């Protein structure tokens, strides 16, 4: 979508040019190489919305 | 706005149709070749009027 | 996805 940006407590995915944070999770995000390549990263959650469904 | 300059280069990417995890996953040889290429700038106009 | 939650 857009930029990730924290509150000081929890990540947030939003859109560039209007604030409207939205949860982190697998079909807002995609995924490239591994966590020791890229400058600057940092450690959250990513939600799963399917697993949780399957199981039930 | 305030906006981290490698988080500026990652947009700029994406506007050229380039995905921006390219950007990240070379951001010290991009820094290289920008700065080399400025580094040539200053040769070339030192050459001749 | 609904279809296939026969699993
Ligand atoms: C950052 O944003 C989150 C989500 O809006 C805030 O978390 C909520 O905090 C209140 C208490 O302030 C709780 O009642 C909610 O249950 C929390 N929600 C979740 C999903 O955890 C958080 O407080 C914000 N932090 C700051 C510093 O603004
Ligand atoms: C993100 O999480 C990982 C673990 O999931 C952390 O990696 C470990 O960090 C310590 C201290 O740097 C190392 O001794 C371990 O060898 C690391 N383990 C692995 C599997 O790499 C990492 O430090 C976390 N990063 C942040 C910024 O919180
Ligand atoms: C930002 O600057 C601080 C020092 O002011 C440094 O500790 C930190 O690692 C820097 N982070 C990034 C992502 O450049």
């Amino acid at each position: 979508e857009g930029v990730f940006v924290s509150n000081g407590t929890h990540w947030f995915v939003t859109q560039r040019n209007f604030y409207e944070p939205q949860i982190i999770t697998t079909d807002n995000t995609f995924v490239s190489g591994n966590c020791d390549v890229v400058i600057g990263i940092v450690n959250n959650t990513v939600y799963d919305p399917l697993q949780p469904e399957l199981d039930s | 706005l305030q906006i981290p300059f490698a988080m500026q280069m990652a947009y700029r990417f994406n506007g050229i149709g380039v995905t921006q995890n390219v950007l990240y996953e070379n951001q010290k040889l991009i820094a290289n070749q920008f700065n080399s290429a400025i580094g040539k700038i200053q040769d070339s106009l030192s050459s001749t009027a």
